[PDB]
């Protein structure tokens, strides 16, 4: 069975080289070449370059001629990607792809993909802040409660409510970037009748800093 | 850094006989190799590429398959026009190639003799040529008797290529001698023995007749 | 379809640069769907790939380590041709040189399967000089007649019968080296008995390096 | 280089209908040898894009009969006979015929429903943020349709643009709706300087833009 395994995510400083490893299995490596496609948001799916896995002649895209080079270790049946002088906008997801049936197809199977982010800031624990309806917000049977997160790096953060007990109405949001630090928030919808034995507590878990915080809501 | 062998180096099959030709590669790909057919005096013509796909135009009887370190070429039937030297390539280096002939019945050779021309005599030398044509097999013992005496070491023989219609070869032996040697003898005979001849055949001529 | 034509000098004295010109018809040299190889064949050694060129954004090159540092394959899109120049020619480089077009090239990876080989020209390394050949008839006493060519250099020669009118029953022989350093070959054609009295036979021999074109009529001897 | 644009960007389609996606090439992509190498890749959320249809007339193995391609020259279209729950994602048109092999921009496929009015709720910065140093006010628009919406930052009757951040979420599995988050960052001096913190929003459901406003003195 054809399957491509790829490295994990990285976070690196600008101007340093990073390595991406793509190991293939289930097929004879020398038969099929390997591609490399970059996925980001400013650009969408631009093509990096191909590695003719038999001989070794490379066909790089003209835009990534200088900042990317590709190597093959045929002994371990692995394809390598090397990047240099990474810029701030270089944060993207790099896919390794097998080329199948030269003459037909273009790109058969795609690896799970590694996302390399650069930034400049160091790792920083998140700060969890509470949001509650005001003293004049009890005019409706339903109100919106949520907590928000500032000043953390890098992604991701998993947020739960009462240790995941309240999984209905929970809404998180994709992280946003500002002042070199990421940002995200969460919200839930609850009735505006808080019982004395009923409480809402949102917990933020961050494995990059190994810090978990619970915030007092209502 | 890659060595390719062709098995067998040469072979010969009869008309309409299936023949398999195998060439082996240390670094197998089954995707970058191709087989070329070459006739003598002509550029090699592609036959199949990627070790399984047949090129258009060439008859479908040329089929190739196989994977791993081994690769074979299969011809369903042989024709007199299919004589060639088949080459297998591995994207960098061409194999030594296999000489393939065509077998048929034993052919009786025809013998002709030409005394040197008068213009050659004016030049001062003489070149006698014996034509030995349309036979099978190629091997043929050629002898020359001048005044019932054998001559050797002063004649050259050239073998043509096998005809693609009737599958026969042809030979010619040339002797370069001065006019004095030509005028020193009267009778000259061309004697040749072939397995297609029940008895030896000689053609004798006299100079000036 | 795509037809290849070649031109160049068949005689090259040792130890300078030789050059071949391979002209392209029916395709553009700068096409992005093909590549151009240069393959030479030697009877002693066999066949081997020399170099390759193609076009993606600028002219590319690729050469085999056998003849590295003395080969340069320069393309020319103006007249739609590409040419090989070989420097520091040794007497071990005598062979027949073929210009050929690579096949499948899609997806930006080239697969070596050459399918449009040119006619091929032969190049020999020698400090000698070309000179014209000589032709002698061999009219027999019923038998087969023909004309022979002697003491010619260098290869090749083309023999035609009545300017190509007759093509069946005519045999051309490979060149044979003689002791003095020359080459020779012959042609033979079979005839009916009554043909010699009415049919006219004039064989033709051409030698391009010496720019010689000799036409000779062969007939039975008068006396 | 060949530049392609997938028209249109987003496809709001319902279950079991026909949706057409078009990919156009700036220059002819007919490879000189022959054929017209075009590919369509779909990418389900949180996965790796697969191969949907190659050699636009042909069809790859393992994909159902609904997907089919057509067109030649510079215009190609991919049509889905019936849309299922799995068809959601982004569709990329791709070509290999002229190095470099460029790519499309992406076309999102998602469900449709009746337009829903967004519920807007404004919260002041937390009391802990008062002693922190920064300020972050934010209002959400929850459970609405479609992504086309705007958020306004009108403070004390004045208009500003800076300090805004935007974040949309993919369609919910059940309600198939969206969510909004516009957080505004300021410092302490401007926070105490102003009185009324209001955020507005314009949407199809409400002909008049919805204004949710609160004052500082009441909190």
């Amino acid at each position: 069975q054809v399957q491509l395994q790829q490295s994990g995510p990285e976070v690196v400083r600008p101007g340093v080289s990073v390595k991406i490893s793509c190991k293939g299995s289930g097929y004879t490596f020398t038969d099929h070449a390997m591609h490399w496609v970059k996925q980001s948001h400013a650009k969408s799916l631009e093509w990096i370059g191909v590695f003719n896995t038999y001989n070794g002649d490379t066909n790089y895209n003209q835009k990534f001629e200088d900042k990317a080079t590709m190597t093959i270790d045929k002994s371990s049946s692995t394809a390598y990607l090397e990047l240099a002088r990474l810029t701030s906008e270089d944060s993207a997801i790099y896919y390794c792809v097998r080329l199948g049936l030269l003459g037909f197809y273009a790109l058969d199977y795609w690896g799970q993909g590694t996302s390399v982010t650069v930034s400049s800031a160091k790792t920083t624990p998140p700060s969890v802040y509470p949001l509650a309806p005001g003293s004049a917000a009890q005019t409706n049977s339903m109100v919106t409660l949520g907590c928000l997160v500032k000043g953390y790096f890098p992604e991701p953060v998993t947020v739960t409510w009462n240790s995941g007990s309240l999984s209905s109405g929970v809404h998180t949001f994709p992280a946003v970037l500002q002042s070199d630090l990421y940002t995200l928030s969460s919200s839930v919808t609850v009735p505006s009748s808080p019982r004395p034995s009923e409480t809402v507590t949102c917990n933020v878990a961050h494995p990059a800093s190994s810090t978990k915080v619970d915030k007092k809501i209502v | 850094a890659i060595q390719l062998t062709q098995s067998p180096s040469s072979l010969s099959a009869s008309v309409g006989d299936r023949v398999t030709i195998t060439c082996r590669a240390s670094q197998a790909t089954s995707s970058y190799l191709a087989w070329y057919q070459q006739k003598p005096g002509k550029a090699p013509k592609l036959l199949i590429y990627a070790a399984s796909t047949l090129q258009s135009g060439v008859p479908s009887r040329f089929s190739g398959s196989g994977s791993g370190t081994d690769f074979t070429l299969t011809i369903t039937s042989l024709q007199p026009e299919d004589f060639a030297t088949y080459y297998c390539q591995l994207s960098k280096t061409f194999g030594p190639g296999t000489k393939v002939e065509i077998k048929r019945t034993v052919a009786a050779p025809s013998v002709f003799i030409f005394p040197p021309s008068d213009e050659q005599l004016k030049s001062g030398t003489a070149s006698v040529v014996c034509l030995l044509n349309n036979f099978y097999p190629r091997e043929a013992k050629v002898q020359w008797k001048v005044d019932n005496a054998l001559q050797s070491g002063n004649s050259q023989e050239s073998v043509t290529e096998q005809d693609s219609k009737d599958s026969t070869y042809s030979l010619s032996s040339t002797l370069t001698l001065s006019k004095a040697d030509y005028e020193k003898h009267k009778v000259y005979a061309c004697e040749v023995t072939h397995q297609g001849l029940s008895s030896p055949v000689t053609k004798s001529f006299n100079r000036g007749e | 379809q795509v037809q290849l034509q070649q031109s160049g000098p068949g005689l090259v004295k040792p130890s300078q640069t030789l050059s071949l010109t391979c002209g392209i018809s029916g395709d553009s040299v700068s096409s992005d769907a093909a590549a151009w190889d240069w393959i030479r064949q030697s009877p002693s050694r066999g066949l081997e790939w020399l170099g390759r060129t193609f076009y993606r954004s600028r002219w590319h090159h690729d050469y085999s380590e056998s003849v590295k540092n003395r080969i340069t394959i320069n393309a020319d899109t103006s007249k739609n041709q590409f040419s090989l120049q070989l420097t520091s020619v040794t007497p071990e480089d005598t062979a027949t040189y073929y210009c050929a077009r690579a096949g499948v090239r899609v997806f930006g990876i080239i697969v070596n399967s050459l399918d449009y080989w040119g006619q091929g020209t032969l190049v020999t390394v020698s400090s000698a000089s070309t000179k014209g050949p000589s032709v002698f008839p061999l009219a027999p006493s019923t038998a087969a007649l023909g004309c022979l060519v002697k003491d010619y250099f260098p290869e090749p020669v083309t023999v035609s019968w009545n300017s190509g009118a007759l093509t069946s029953g005519v045999h051309t022989f490979p060149a044979v080296l003689q002791s003095s350093g020359l080459y020779s070959l012959s042609s033979v054609v079979t005839v009916p008995s009554s043909s010699l009295g009415t049919q006219t036979y004039i064989c033709n021999v051409n030698h391009k390096p010496s720019n010689t074109k000799v036409d000779k009529k062969v007939e039975p001897k008068s006396c | 280089d060949v530049l392609m644009t997938q028209t249109p960007l987003s496809l709001p389609v319902s279950l079991g209908d026909q949706a057409s996606i078009s990919c156009r090439s700036s220059q002819s992509i007919v490879h000189s040898n022959g054929n017209t190498y075009l590919e369509w890749y779909l990418q389900k959320p949180g996965q790796s894009p697969k191969l949907l249809i190659y050699k636009v007339s042909n069809r790859f193995s393992g994909v159902p009969d609904r997907f089919s391609g057509s067109g030649s020259g510079t215009d190609f279209t991919l049509k889905i006979s019936r849309v299922e729950a799995e068809d959601l994602g982004v569709y990329y048109c791709f070509q290999g015929s002229h190095v470099p092999l460029t790519f499309g921009a992406g076309t999102k496929l998602e469900l449709k429903r009746a337009d829903a009015a967004p519920t807007v709720s404004i919260f002041p910065p937390s009391s802990e943020q008062l002693t922190s140093g920064g300020a972050s006010v934010v209002c959400f628009l929850n459970n609405f349709y479609p992504k086309d919406i705007n958020v306004k930052w009108k403070i004390d009757g004045s208009e500003r643009q800076n300090g805004v951040l935007n974040s949309w979420t993919d369609q919910d599995s059940k309600d198939s709706t969206y969510s909004m988050s516009s957080t505004l960052t300021l410092t302490k001096d401007e926070y105490e300087r102003h009185n009324s913190y209001t955020c507005e929003a314009t949407h199809k459901t409400s002909t008049s833009p919805i204004v949710k406003s609160f004052n500082r003195n009441e909190c």
